[PDB]
């Protein structure tokens, strides 16, 4: 169908809609995690900033958890994504699940 | 004959709580009792006949 | 809070396995079941006629 | 006959039964491969935390899993049907023998020349001679010439039975009113055993078949002595 | 009120519950008969008596398991509970006739018990072939009682088929086409078409047997120009469709279970699944004489029946691979129902493959009327139809009852049964290849090791059946009420809660056409 | 699925009673018949 | 004349597993021939091929029953 | 010789049959015999779902020829969206018979 | 109307788990026992 | 209150009395065949008739008198009747298969011929041809009755339906006389077996179909049918055409080709 | 085929009554004539106790067990021949 | 918090790794301090404490991914109990052998089997592969 | 410290599937080769070797001398 970059750009556009509502935030994340991919940092960045516009800190943490979950046994993917998102995490004051202790079973 | 279906419609739509098989009146109950008595009595008799037929008779 | 499996799982696994092996070995060897294995390498043929 | 702990077919006594052995090896390889592949793919589908739950297009893969099974079926059917038509080929027998099933024994008629017939009953367990086989020996064996094409004709004088000798690859139903034909050819002398193969009442388990294959000259003297 | 509700029902859920209870009781009868078979065979010699008592037990075992356990549970039980809910219908089309399909089954079962109590029983095989089943070799009432038992079970199922086909064609939401109905509903529709067409031919054949036995007809008697083999054609024209009737609702339940516990909204390849069930239903009417390869048919007929039978592997393979593709990528929930469905995919595949071996008429000469056939059909029945029944029972018990099972106990139950059925039936392949016949109360000594193991497996399966009764007791004893069920957006039967109210869909669903 | 805690919890002792009664319901009548087979067969 | 008979040969009229009609036809042929020969004054020796074939193929009880029914006047085939 | 004497449905139909007949004459479908035609399904133009109570089950065939139907309860109040395609639905409760 | 809800949509009571155990014992145990008693019956004839 | 068009049926005893009637008829036939007694069979036949009467009575109450047969319910009953007829076609197919099996390969016991030695078939050009003209004529008169009903013509519906029933009765009386006059019997080997079981089940269906037509006649006398709503008449007419077509196959196969 | 008739325009009650009285009932009357013309007993053939006829494997459950249900003494012999 | 039977047709909460953002919050009713926390969440999240951030997470969600995905010791109970019940089965088989089965036939006696084995070798049972093929007729012993 | 490289993030399930379906195919071919050598050809060679110099009269004479026959002493 479409290139990787075209797919990524549609998803960035989706989450960047300024007046995205809570339902659309959830619909987007719950649809995105059905695909055979871990979303690119630029997609996650847009989704986290949507959480910020929706005043929803908890869903921002949950989205970081679902990035780690989608990587499965590929343990190198989540730390990479967190690395790429650190400027956004610092800017928005988003703590990672690990910083909150929410990676403990 | 005259068309008396409207009379039967009134009878069978009367708001009396009766199920359809009893809604014609007292004759329905009698015929039900006859049917159910013959069925249940006949079924007991069939079980007696099985008891009889399950053993040899010399 | 530990659940039933945390508390008793090790004991159920060890006891069930030990019991199962013991009682099937006893059944298979001690009560006179005739398994009729192959005579090959086991039976010394004997004159019959 | 079968031997203890046996896993597969009795060794072949006839060329058609050898053909069936090789055909079964071919088909069992396929059965093992497909069963193992399904078990393996189950294990593969069940052993990853990776997910993909959106709609999956089916059209492409359904070509694979209709075409490959169709090819496999053809690779089974081709040797299967070759053997089927071999078994049916014209062969010109030297001898015709009839067997009639009864409750619960077999009778045999050899009426090409003389009026020869007899009954064949299981040896009771209490009367077995030392080394004889429980439920398989008979009083009067079906003596036949080895290395010769024999027409067997099978029928019944009461209920259904079925006349079977596994090591020759034979099983022909015994149907009253019907005369079913099969061909028998042993490559070897010896004693070849079978058992009634259609439920026929109280002693279905207890009406076996024992063929005794010997050289023609011994068969001819046996036949004459049985008149 | 109790009589009105449970003897005079016109409600699809209560009638479904009646069928599940009847089928569960029949399954205990059928399990007891299977233990008697394996007790007789578990050591060499004679335990109970000669082959007459033994084959009365074998014949009843098959009739009970097929007509009183599998078909009532799958079609009467799961079909009545689930089909109306899955299409948003308020009941079956003929809700009162539906009740008579249920109430014909206790009389049918009574006739079968009676057949075994009078005279010396019907020791015929579940195929009831003459002349053994005729009035000289089976004089007296037993075989006539068996025929009448089959007549009543056949009327029950023909009326039930009429009801299901009518309900599924006529009572969907107006916007829902047949290609928007769930696969279990398709599997029940197809099964009902097979029942409608096949059971009347069985009824004709067994009526001809009844008149040869009692009215001096000679349909099957050569003395009057009849033919025992005609009865075999009429019986097997029904009997091959009958095995697809036994498995197709199971295929439907397996598609739902695998979809659900894979966390998917839909099965892989829906139209291929519909195609494959229809193809299997159609091909299942043109193959019956593979039950007759040793009767003396012409070679070209044997070749046809070999080839037509093998082609059924193609649509069946599409279903197996589609279940594997439904697992693919799933968020797998290792529930007890999923374990039953995964066992089904593998063990049904094994049994189907030994069926393909048997389809080769040349090889079937040596395998027919041996335990290789018994191994084939118990892989597809005890490890196929029964595994789909147990997966569907564990999955939908909370819907029907409103209570949950203990999942750890249900996994223990699956583990015990899995060992037991495989230990019972796998060695029966060796017994068949090495020539052990069917319907024997005793065997030549060489066959002892595998008969001993097979009987030990049957006792393990007994332990699992006893445990299943305790598990159902524990659930009703503890009363853990259901709260939330996931995936209701693609499993409509759960959306009215657990249990659903007596009347559901009094206001129909809204579905538009766009 | 989620569910409420049991309205009438069945303790391990209660489960052992239910399990034992269930098993004995199946095993005692069949065992009685099979134990007495010889008594039946010759009669 | 074409003796050294061993058994009944393959007959293309009856090539399948069910040989009932082979037995029947040869029994009829023998007895039809025999009736023809005895009538016009002739030798049943000319019927011998059919005799040998039906004796090879036919169960003894079938032949016996058919013989009994020909003697009784109840044999349903045409001779 | 065509005579009369056979009642018509207009004359003699009764009960629910008569209710359905009279509603059809008016172009009304209180007993849900026809499939409703979708709107554009936006939030400004939601699909309007009649009900005699305050919730009704919707099935959404999100795209033409989908075999999967998406089922959910629609409640009285603000429009809700199909969880698969997002198309909007709004309950319109009313009085007696649809 | 009729009773609705868990434990009420069945023809047997689950109000007391021990009465239920007895009823389930009798129900499933009678089906399992019947073939053994029919075999006994067939042996005691002849 | 419901807002669909389907019929929720009142709880009914007739499924149970019908099922018990089936137990009594079958155990009754067993008692008659083996224990020289007709008592159970007579009870079963009586309870079966009572069950059928009250069940179908209640269907008339539900539809003519209570209005529950909306078009959706009527469409379901059309499918139900079509599927029932298909099941009956397959029942007869088993008896046609038996007939062609036995007649196409006549065994030595028959003489190796069909008809068997000793069998003297009826002449298909005599009463069997008359029976064929009678059932074909009744298919024409039931079609006249149907169009009369649709056109609102009470008198001619009743006339045509009476003629149809009369012809069904004529067929049944003719067949009963032919049974008595036939020189062969059900015990005359497979010729008698196939002839009397297949024509006998057909005669049973003629009696059933004639009874169904008589029910429709009296319902029509009582004005139950409207010119557009009369599914019980449609079902009886479909069943009657099925009985006619089965007879045409019996006539061509057993009476004509098999003679 | 178009048979040889040819009405239509509208298949209706008047046409089906025309067919009933103009073709169907005349055909029944013709066949009734043809039948009640060839009736009158035809002689019964010699009795021959063929074994594929007069089957008795179980007594019939009525009468003396040896008479068929619609036994006609004139034309139905028993296994031992015609009644007297 | 408390989910009720009569809530069955309402949007519900679920912890599923494939449905990360459920249809409702885990906790819908808020105390005074929880209300003030949701107000503080409208300002910079850098000003929330770790504990405030955990509290916001636990208002929205019940279990974290690590919690909902945890493994358990249930397999030990399942396998162990299954082996117990399979073990119990052998008790049934021991009972059957003791009380139900009589002696087996005399053809399984050692001497009978030795004579029957010689006779099978004398008639060359399965001489190509199955049985007599394993006997060395030249050395009069089983092939090694 | 240094940054982490960008790993593959897309199609991880499909890549796993492809690799193991190929691996299953290679294993299937290996098994078919093994089975042909260990079962099918073994059986062909066992029957061919048995019959290559087989003397049926000698076999008969051994069986006769062992006393197995009814028809031959
Ligand atoms: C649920 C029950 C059930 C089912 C579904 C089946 C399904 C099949 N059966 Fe079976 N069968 C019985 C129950 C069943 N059978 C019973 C009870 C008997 C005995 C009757 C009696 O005598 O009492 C019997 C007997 C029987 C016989 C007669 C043997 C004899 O008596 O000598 C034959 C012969 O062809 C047969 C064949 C098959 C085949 C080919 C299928 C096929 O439908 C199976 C198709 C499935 C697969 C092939 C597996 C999945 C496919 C793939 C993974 C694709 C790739 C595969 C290939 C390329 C091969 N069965
Ligand atoms: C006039 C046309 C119609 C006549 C009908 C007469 C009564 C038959 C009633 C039902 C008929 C249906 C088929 C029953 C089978 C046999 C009856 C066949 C038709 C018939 O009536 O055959 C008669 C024999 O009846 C006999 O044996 C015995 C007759 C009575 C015993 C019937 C036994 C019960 C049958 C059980 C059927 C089971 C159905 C199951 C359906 C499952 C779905 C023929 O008389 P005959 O003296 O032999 O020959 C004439 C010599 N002059
Ligand atoms: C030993 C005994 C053996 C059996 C003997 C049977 C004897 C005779 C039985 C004859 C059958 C009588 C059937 C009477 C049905 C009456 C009810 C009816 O006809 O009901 C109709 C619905 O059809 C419906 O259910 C249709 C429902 C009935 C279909 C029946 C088809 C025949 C089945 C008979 C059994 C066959 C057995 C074959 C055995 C081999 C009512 O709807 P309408 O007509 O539209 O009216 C409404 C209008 O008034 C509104 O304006
Ligand atoms: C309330 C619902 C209905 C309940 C029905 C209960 C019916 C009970 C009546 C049974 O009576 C028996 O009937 C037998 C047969 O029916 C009789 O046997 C007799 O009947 C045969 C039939 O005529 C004779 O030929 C025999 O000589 C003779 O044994 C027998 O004397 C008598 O005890
Ligand atoms: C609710 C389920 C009930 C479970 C209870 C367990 C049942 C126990 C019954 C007694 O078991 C017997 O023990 C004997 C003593 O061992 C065995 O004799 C055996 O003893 C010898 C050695 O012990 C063997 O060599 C003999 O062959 C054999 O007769 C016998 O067969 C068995
Ligand atoms: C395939 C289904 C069955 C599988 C295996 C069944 C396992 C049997 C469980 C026990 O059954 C009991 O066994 C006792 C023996 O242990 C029997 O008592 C019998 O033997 C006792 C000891 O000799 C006497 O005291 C009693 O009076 C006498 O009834 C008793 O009747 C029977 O209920
Ligand atoms: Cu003879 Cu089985
Ligand atoms: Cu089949
Ligand atoms: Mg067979
Ligand atoms: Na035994
Ligand atoms: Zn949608």
């Amino acid at each position: 169908h479409e290139t990787d970059e075209e797919f990524d750009a549609r998803w960035v556009t989706y989450f960047n809609k300024p007046d995205i509502d809570a339902w659309e935030l959830r619909k987007g994340m719950n649809t995105l995690v059905g695909y055979d991919l871990v979303p690119e940092p630029k997609i996650i960045d847009a989704a986290l900033r949507a959480c910020r516009r929706l005043n929803d800190f908890a869903s921002a943490v949950r989205i970081l958890e679902v990035v780690k979950d989608k990587a499965g046994p590929h343990k190198e993917i989540y730390p990479y994504v967190i690395q790429e998102l650190r400027p956004t995490l610092n800017e928005l004051g988003i703590s990672t699940p690990e910083e909150l202790g929410l990676d403990k079973v | 004959f005259e068309n008396r279906v409207a009379e039967k419609q009134k009878l069978f739509q009367e708001d009396n709580g009766l199920p359809v098989h009893l809604k014609g009146g007292a004759t329905d109950n009698i015929l039900y009792r006859v049917t159910m008595t013959l069925c249940l009595g006949g079924t007991l008799y069939s079980l007696y006949c099985l008891g009889w037929a399950s053993f040899p008779h010399k | 809070a530990p659940d039933f499996h945390d508390k008793y799982g090790n004991a159920v696994l060890a006891s069930g396995a030990t019991f199962c092996v013991a009682v099937w070995v006893y059944m298979a060897t001690q009560i006179g079941i005739e398994w009729n294995p192959s005579p090959v390498g086991r039976v010394t043929p004997k004159e019959w006629r | 006959m079968a031997y203890p702990m046996q896993l597969g077919f009795q060794d072949a006594t006839s060329p058609i039964m050898e053909e069936l052995l090789h055909f079964h090896d071919h088909t069992l390889m396929i059965v093992f491969l497909i069963s193992s592949l399904v078990l393996y793919i189950i294990s593969l589908m069940l052993t990853t935390k990776l997910t993909h739950t959106s709609t999956m297009d089916a059209q492409e893969v359904e070509t694979i899993w209709t075409i490959l099974p169709a090819i496999i079926l053809i690779l089974i059917a081709l040797p299967s049907l070759r053997i089927l038509y071999m078994m049916d080929e014209i062969n010109n027998p030297s001898l015709t023998v009839k067997t009639m099933g009864h409750q619960w024994y077999w009778s045999y008629e050899y009426t090409d020349y003389e009026d020869l017939s007899f009954d064949s009953y299981m040896i009771p367990t209490s009367e077995l001679k030392p080394g004889e086989l429980r439920l398989l020996e008979v009083d009067n064996r079906v003596v036949l010439p080895m290395e010769m094409t024999i027409r067997m004709l099978v029928s019944s004088e009461d209920v259904l039975h079925s006349w079977a000798v596994p090591s020759l690859g034979l099983k022909t139903d015994a149907i009253p009113g019907r005369l079913n034909q099969t061909t028998l050819m042993s490559s070897r002398p010896g004693l070849y055993y079978g058992q009634c193969s259609e439920i026929c009442g109280s002693n279905h388990s207890f009406m076996p078949i024992v063929l005794e294959l010997v050289p023609l000259k011994y068969f001819e003297k046996w036949s004459a002595s049985m008149l | 009120m109790f009589i009105n509700r449970w003897l005079f029902s016109t409600n699809h859920k209560d009638i479904g519950t009646l069928y599940l209870l009847f089928g569960a009781w029949a399954g205990m009868v059928g399990t007891a008969l299977s233990l008697l078979i394996r007790a007789e065979l578990g050591q060499p010699g004679t335990l109970l008596g000669d082959d007459q008592i033994y084959n009365v037990v074998v014949t009843a075992h098959a009739f009970v398991m097929i007509f009183f356990m599998v078909m009532p549970i799958m079609i009467g039980g799961f079909g009545n509970w689930l089909v109306p809910l899955m299409i948003g219908a308020p009941d079956m089309a003929f809700p009162r006739m539906n009740n008579m399909s249920f109430w014909l089954l206790p009389p049918s079962f009574l006739l079968l018990l009676a057949s075994s109590m009078v005279e010396a029983g019907a020791g015929t095989g579940w195929t009831v072939y003459p002349p053994l089943a005729g009035n000289l070799a089976h004089a007296g009432a037993s075989v006539d009682l068996t025929i009448f038992s089959l007549h009543l079970a056949g009327v029950s199922s023909i009326l039930g088929a009429i009801n299901f086909i009518t309900t599924i064609i006529n009572m969907k939401p107006p916007a829902m086409s047949q290609y928007q109905t769930p696969l279990f509903v398709w599997s029940v529709m197809i099964t009902a078409v097979l029942l409608l067409l096949s059971l009347p031919v069985l009824a004709a054949g067994i009526t001809m047997l009844l008149t040869d036995r009692n009215l001096n007809t000679t349909f099957f008697d050569p003395a009057g120009g009849g033919d025992p083999i005609l009865y075999q054609h009429l019986f097997w024209f029904f009997g091959h469709p009958e095995v697809y009737i036994l498995i197709l609702p199971g295929f439907g339940m397996i598609s739902h279970i695998v979809t659900y516990y894979s966390g998917k909204k839909e099965p892989f390849g829906y139209m291929g699944m519909v195609w494959a069930m229809m193809s299997i239903g159609f091909l299942g009417f043109i193959v019956w004489a593979h039950h007759m390869f040793t009767v003396g048919m012409d070679v070209d007929t044997r070749a046809y029946f070999t080839s037509a039978t093998m082609i059924i592997a193609i649509p069946t393979g599409v279903k197996v691979f589609s279940w594997l593709a439904t697992l693919h990528g799933g968020n797998i929930k290792w529930s007890p129902a999923m374990m039953w469905a995964l066992g089904f995919i593998f063990l049904f595949t094994v049994g189907g493959l030994t069926g393909i071996v048997l389809a080769n008429s040349s090889l079937d000469i040596v395998l027919h009327d041996t335990y290789y056939v018994v191994a084939h059909f118990h892989y597809v029945l005890s490890m196929g139809a029964v595994f789909a029944i147990m997966g569907g029972f564990v999955h939908w018990f909370p819907l029907f009852s409103g209570y949950t099972l203990n999942d750890t106990w249900a996994k223990i139950h699956f583990a015990i049964m899995f060992v037991g059925v495989n230990m019972t039936f796998f060695p029966q392949h060796f017994l068949g290849l090495s020539g052990m016949p069917r319907r024997y109360s005793d065997y030549p000594d060489a066959y002892t090791m595998w008969n001993t193991i097979s009987s030990m497996g049957s006792f393990i399966s007994l332990t699992a059946v006893m445990l299943m009764v305790f598990i159902i007791w524990e659930a009703f004893a503890s009363k853990r009420e259901v709260l939330t069920v996931d995936l209701t957006t693609t499993n409509l039967e759960w959306l009215n809660g657990c249990p659903p109210p007596y009347h559901t869909f009094e206001e129909p669903t809204y579905v538009n056409l766009k | 699925i989620t569910a409420k805690p049991a309205k009438t919890p069945t303790s391990p002792k209660e489960q052992a009673i239910g399990l034992s009664v269930t098993f004995l319901s199946f095993l005692l009548p069949a065992g009685w018949v099979l134990y007495h087979l010889d008594n039946y067969k010759k009669s | 004349k074409i003796k050294n008979y061993q058994t009944a040969p393959f007959d293309s009229r009856f090539p399948n597993q069910n040989q009932t009609r082979n037995c029947w036809q040869n029994y009829l042929d023998f007895h039809r021939c025999e009736k023809a020969m005895t009538a016009k004054g002739g030798d049943v020796s000319v019927c011998e091929w059919y005799r040998r074939v039906y004796k090879s193929l036919c169960p003894i009880s079938w032949v016996s029953t058919w013989d009994d029914r020909r003697a009784e006047g109840t044999f349903p085939g045409k001779i | 010789a065509s005579g009369g004497g056979v009642p018509t449905d207009e004359e003699q139909a009764t009960g629910l049959e008569r209710e359905v007949m009279l509603a059809a004459r008016k172009g009304q479908d209180p007993y849900n015999i026809l499939a409703p035609k979708a709107t554009s399904g936006t939030k400004e133009d939601p699909n309007l779902v009649p009900s005699i109570t305050n919730k009704r089950i919707v099935g959404c065939i999100c795209e033409e020829d989908n075999s999967t139907v998406i089922w959910f309860w629609l409640h009285k109040g603000e429009a809700q969206r199909c969880p698969s395609c997002g198309t909007h639905y709004k309950l319109v409760p009313h009085q007696l018979a649809h | 109307h009729y009773e609705e809800g868990p434990g009420k949509n069945i023809p047997f009571s689950v109000e007391n788990k021990w009465r239920l155990l007895a009823m389930m014992t009798l129900f499933f145990g009678s089906g399992f026992a019947a073939p053994f008693f029919i075999v006994r019956h067939q042996l005691l004839k002849k | 209150h419901q807002t669909h068009a389907y019929h929720m049926v009142n709880p009914s005893p007739w499924p149970l009395t019908g099922a018990l009637s089936a137990l009594l008829m079958t155990s009754g036939l067993t008692m008659w065949f083996h224990f020289n007694s007709m008592t159970l069979l007579m009870i079963g036949l009586t309870t079966n008739m009572l069950t059928m009467y009250q069940w179908w009575r209640d269907v008339i109450r539900e539809s003519t008198f209570q209005g529950h047969h909306t078009p959706a319910v009527q469409k379901g009953l059309r499918y139900g009747m079509i599927l029932f007829i298909i099941s009956e076609v397959l029942f007869f197919t088993g008896f046609f298969w038996a007939f062609y099996h036995s007649s196409l390969a006549p065994t030595p016991e028959l003489g190796g011929c069909w008809p068997p030695t000793g069998i003297h078939p009826l002449n298909p050009l005599e009463v069997p041809l008359l029976n064929t003209s009678v059932l074909l004529a009744s298919g024409v008169s039931i079609t006249w009755a149907h169009h009369s009903l649709m056109e609102g013509d009470r008198k001619h519906m009743l006339q045509a339906l009476f003629i149809t029933i009369t012809l069904g009765v004529y067929f049944t009386l003719l067949q009963a006389s032919e049974y008595y006059e036939a020189p062969f019997t059900i015990s005359d080997g497979v010729y008698g077996s196939t002839f009397f079981v297949a024509t006998g089940f057909h005669g049973l269906h003629v009696i059933i179909g004639s009874t169904f037509l008589i029910v429709c006649f009296f319902r029509q006398l009582k004005f139950h049918f409207t010119s557009n709503h009369h599914f019980g008449f449609e079902a009886a007419a479909w069943y009657w055409h099925f009985v006619d077509v089965v007879w045409l196959f019996l006539y061509v196969s057993i009476y004509w080709w098999g003679s | 085929a178009s048979a040889a008739k040819g009405d239509h325009g509208g298949t209706g009650a008047r046409t089906w009554r025309f067919l009933t009285f103009g073709l169907a009932l005349p055909s029944v009357a013709l066949c009734t004539l043809n039948s009640w013309l060839h009736s009158g007993h035809r002689e019964r053939p010699a009795f021959i106790p063929y074994h594929h006829l007069r089957i008795r494997t179980k007594p019939f459950s009525w009468g003396d067990g040896n008479h068929t249900f619609f036994h006609n003494p004139r034309v139905n012999p028993l296994p031992t021949g015609y009644e007297k | 918090s408390v989910v009720k039977s009569e809530d069955y047709a309402l949007p519900s909460y679920v912890d599923r790794r494939d449905y990360p953002l459920p249809d409702v919050a885990h906790v819908k009713n808020l105390s005074a301090s929880q209300k003030a926390l949701k107000e503080k969440e409208k300002a910079s999240w850098s000003s929330l404490s770790i504990d405030e951030k955990v509290e916001l997470y636990r208002l929205k969600f019940k279990e974290s991914f690590a919690e909902m995905n945890r493994s358990t010791n249930e397999w030990k109970t399942v396998v162990g109990a299954a082996m117990f019940f399979i073990g119990f089965t052998a008790l049934l088989l021991i009972w059957e052998k003791h009380y139900v089965y009589g002696p087996i036939p005399h053809t399984f006696e050692e001497e009978w089997v030795a004579k029957q084995t010689k006779r099978m070798l004398d008639m060359k049972v399965a001489p190509i592969q199955g049985f007599s093929a394993k006997w060395d007729y030249d050395k009069n012993e089983w092939k090694k | 410290s240094t940054a982490l490289a960008k790993p593959q993030m897309r199609g991880l399930l499909a890549r796993r599937l492809r690799f193991h379906i190929v691996g299953a195919f290679m294993v299937s071919l290996g098994f078919a080769t093994f089975y042909k050598f260990a079962v099918a050809e073994k059986r062909k060679k066992a029957y061919a070797d048995f019959y290559r110099n087989y003397d049926s009269m000698k076999d008969f004479e051994e069986m006769r001398k062992a006393g197995i026959f009814q028809s031959a002493k």
